[PDB]
């Protein structure tokens, strides 16, 4: 999971990338009090993280070396091993992990919700597992828009990503699904100093994405679908 | 945001900002500054690592939340 | 798990319901050092927690929607299938959970316990889990009373609850045990001010749960056992 | 209460307020007053949830201790 | 500590201490001062427990981070 | 896993032993950027913070009672049944525990490391297990030096520590492997007061071990060898 | 005094009353480095703060009762005693006071200077003292551009104000001059909380007088001169 | 406002909020929010006092600057 | 000043003597509203404050040497030349000082007042000197009652104290009015803890004077009239 | 005490602790706790010193209130 | 200084610094690090100011103390 | 005032220069207890301010503007008219001001103190003010001597020091003796940081001003006395 009364999703409620504007529904499911959740794609929302935190060779505002940062977060390895075929109880062809996140309709009263799922591919088929999590997209969906009648809550889209790779013989996979809660440095921040905190959370839910990579004269890293998963 | 007033009203303030130059800390951990926690979307798979991948959370130490 | 020196129990230290001084004790294992370790049933102490949170229905001081609650806690859920027989290995006809909360004789040099576990059950005999609960009961009993031998930990009283269903065939069954670590609320304290914070724990730690309910016009939930496990 | 005077002469308090209306909040949580924590007691068991019946453990996000 | 002098001018402290008396406390927890971390090497094993055997992690509630 | 830009490690930043400079590696692996790791037995560092908590006999500053200490940890639990021979999956005649930590080159941009394991051992032989896990010693010394250039970490020492239980018929074992991350009370800092915390931790950066046994008045539980793991 | 790097003024800086922009200076004395100083009555910044602090009949946000307010203060008294003539060496006709705020060009470097003074009235011609005032205006307007030069502090603009009673026989006069530095309650920032302070600060840097009046809901005080000094 | 960003930037904010329900309180008092101050000018002269005049500036206890 | 909102005052609020209940008003100036003020002699609370600061041969929680204490004072020198007679113009016979600090009926809305004042002495008649004091007692008693109405402040007792010393030739007298605003520390407090801030405040509010003396193992210094002023 | 209540409810609190041992100190002082101030009354004369009769207010640096 | 470790063990302790760059700040300003202060001895004599020769003690406020 | 336990001075507790060792002292006042307190000229600790602070056209870590410093100061300001002859009661020839910190032997009981005091000088003759300025520093010296007694405070060293002006005709004089108490910056301290308080201090308590001259780059404005007072 949950991210509720304190929190701010990073592409979403912070530098929010205009694709989160462009963005098409792929459905909508319809939850529980009557309303249709729409259900979207969330390779705008993890393209922002990439954005802020950079990648391993182009480092930007990650988590500080050897900090503790709490997280939701699910993540399965497994073995192809070198060409047996009946292998082992723990191994498999391809791997994956999943991540929704449910924004709630009143964030005064209920929370936006992070469901997360992964899991191991037994066949090598790789259109059979593609299919296959399109129809585990549509089924967390589901789960989503029920489960949230036990408590009442009532949410506005659902953001679901996927992520997954196909083992070659001989080749370990691991795939995870992490939500980190993280507080933000000040050279992130146009404009922000450490004695204007308030502030400075206001620049960064007004500014854009590309306003924000101009301002901090970094190149955009999703560029054009320039990041796969 | 309308919504932070009323998140104000009630106690709640969604501020977090870390003391450090260039890097980001985590909720809860001691000089940051605010009441608030930032969170984001990272999904990736690797093989041979995979959090190394796309965006990188560094040599972290991470606590499971459920 | 471990409360210690810096925490009280909603029930027992705090809001302490005159059931807990009605309470008579089912057994007093020896403990160890020669004490008599009365054992006494924790549901006075688990109605207290339902009192001060609320229902789903009716919500009082919940925690707060994507707060991060650190739990001690254990959960297991479990299958029974459309009335298949030698059914899945991790499938059962019922599910069980519990706690028990140990004082500590002298909580200034040694910590209060809690035990959780929970497990499935196999057959269905309704009649045959409930005995086996009633065994297991006096099985944590015991392993309290030996295990603070080796850390020299002297308690005074253990006080032992328990929940379970059976599941009807086609159900999945959740059962869970968790103790949270909180911080109360201002308008929970008749009399209390954020400004007066120290005062304001000795104000619930004097109250009892009938006087509490009454200062907040709330209705007992407790009432007469309302409240089942 | 004698405990929290020779508590106290320790270096420990039991204080553990919440700055939110209406809500508790958890251990360690950035803006509650005070160094200590209040827990308590619950099991229950529910069947399709457990979570939600009797005591209202809210969407809280737990961490687990051992 | 050259180290510290570095690691001061980029934000980040070691300072770690505990108001109580005798005891250590962990990190993250109210009232401790600094916004750093100690941290030490356990392994024990032991037989009938383990983490009473040599260096005494007492009634403690751990966390795992990994 | 880290202890990173925030920490310090008793017994070689803070309290360090004279044994670690009497220290001679192992061997040392080569690692990925052409440097050698050198490979260090860490029963110093182990035995140093036996001195600071002390012993359940014997405590001094160890953890306060029902306090929260995050722990980087791992253990295993596995048991001797009664003579029995084909046991049960979860059983075996002994177990063992490991840790792990590495210093890394330049603490102001990469962090340091912790690699714990832990196993149950099937054979009954002791002298197989002890060399398997000098095997197993080596092993991880790879893995540390390989796995450093995915984040292009380079460390310059690797401190290992192995610790063994062998069961009789009808016992359990227990083995841990767990590193705590505190903060230190100030009577344990020679000098020390709540009121100078950055030079309370130079205090402790600078005594050396049996500087602050004599300062305290504690006898050095270390001694010529008296912990066995 | 000065008010500096810290500060702001009531009635300029914040609350900014359209008078201060429908303002014709008087006139403009030339400031030692080239600069025209225009003198400005501070009539306006006057009002604005009877404004905010209210009357004593219609009190609005006052300073506390019993608060430690540190002012920049000068104040006289004087009597006329019933009828005599040679009057004793304390005793007048009448009593004045006055204040100058001017605000430094470059508030990053140099501060904002208050000039006060005030003093008794001998002859009982009212006609000659408001003369002597508009003499005394006129010469603090000088003092400040020439001493400016000594510490080569350059300001904007000038802004004066004065107050004045003349006695009847056998009646004490009092006249104060009075600049307060104060902190602003939260009730007094319309959409301001204890949880936003830096952009309570802009708020009212951004409001103006008749609109925060609109806001709280206050009956303008200045109202069209309906305040006399 | 430019100036406050420039002043930020030396360590300097304007910043001076008071705790209580609806009075101001003065600089340097313990509890108020912000290192800063806010200042305004009262002139005014009475007969029979000139401080409860116009603006009030009521039961307070001034220490003078100079 | 004034004492208002946020303070309490020595031996009437906090640590109150028995005194303060047998004493017997002097007599009662009607104040404004039509309430009688009744006035009583303050060495009550003046004795209060030389048991908790003590005295310079028995020093007690005297304020911190080099602290800066923010008082509401006024005194006065006055020298008594070597028998000389048409004496110099600051030159005297005696010299007096007195206080009266005057409680607000309600202290949530208006602040309780402190008067000062003191002055030189002529006259070499010591009698007359005494008189004159009954009769500027007599005197503030009346501003206060009626200056209260301009800010329409009503209070429900004032307490009036004077000191004087008549001058030997050749010897100079001082004469001090003060009253301190300061913070209270721990060990003065029994059962006073630095983390119980609020409720150490009201064990004071609580405990008598004698009350105590006993519990700090202090002797009375007021004992029965053993200071004079 | 039923003023404090009714004061807490406002903002106000008479809180003034001094973290020395033994000695007091002043209102406004840093490392003060509470946002209060206790007062008390002396008037004393005394000739050849007055502020050192009867109680003592020692080696003080005093600032004048009016 | 031995001094320092004798004074701390009573509570007291003479740090002070300013938050500000370049600029010193005033003991008891809202801030400050520390609850010391620091002083030294200014004595000049100027015609035609004074405070404006040699030490330069700018714009300041300054409250006396006796 | 007084500066005590919270105090150090500049150029004798920090930053002291050389010249506070160089020093010979004028003479030694004999002081009650029977120590010769050994009294010196002031303009080392005064030279040393005048280094940390700068100077009008060389501004160094002066105090920032606007700022609130409370300072124990007095100051004189007297005129010369025209030429006049038997001038105005408050004019003069000349000026003076004088300061004096003297050292108490037990700073963790008893207070250091400040003496200051500054008057007009009557007649045209320098050389006589200068011997009357010797004449009252030896004066100072005994008072010092004497009313420690009176609160039985031991010195051990008295630094006094002296600054005047002779005005021409129509030319008024300014004389100010002043002690701020500040908190310094951390670009004062070589090697400072915020996030080191403590350390800071020490810092500065072992530095020499020569020392930190160099370190910091600035030109020793005490030079070889090009500083006149």
């Amino acid at each position: 999971x949950f991210t509720g009364v304190q929190g701010r999703v990073i592409g979403y409620d912070i530098l929010r990338s205009p694709e989160v504007d462009k963005a098409k529904p792929l459905f909508t499911e319809t939850q529980w009090d009557g309303s249709e959740l729409p259900i979207y794609d969330a390779k705008p929302l993890q393209d922002a993280l990439v954005e802020y935190f950079g990648t391993e060779q182009d480092r930007r505002h990650y988590p500080a070396p050897g900090s503790f940062i709490v997280c939701a977060n699910k993540g399965v390895t497994a073995e192809r091993p070198k060409n047996d075929a009946d292998m082992k109880p723990g191994q498999g062809y391809g791997v994956w992990s999943a991540i929704a996140i449910s924004f709630a309709k009143d964030p005064t009263k209920d929370s936006s919700m992070f469901v997360e799922d992964a899991g191991v591919w037994e066949t090598p088929n790789e259109d059979e597992l593609l299919e296959y999590l399109e129809g585990r997209r549509k089924a967390m969906a589901k789960s989503i828009a029920e489960c949230g009648q036990d408590a009442h809550a009532s949410f506005e889209s659902s953001w679901i990503g996927f992520a997954y790779t196909m083992m070659e013989p001989g080749q370990i996979g691991n795939a995870i699904t992490v939500a980190p809660y993280v507080s933000l440095p000040i050279d992130s921040i146009p404009g922000g100093s450490i004695l204007t905190p308030d502030k400075d959370m206001e620049i960064m839910e007004n500014l854009t994405m590309p306003e924000w990579l101009e301002k901090m004269g970094y190149k955009s890293l999703s560029a054009n679908n320039a990041l796969k998963y | 945001s309308e919504l932070d007033a009323k998140l104000n009203k009630l106690g709640v303030d969604r501020i977090a900002i870390s003391p450090y130059k260039q890097w980001t800390r985590g909720y809860m951990e001691p000089g940051n500054i605010g009441n608030g926690y930032v969170t984001g979307l990272k999904v990736d798979a690797g093989v041979r690592r995979a959090e190394t991948k796309n965006a990188y959370i560094g040599q972290i130490n991470m606590t499971t939340a459920s």
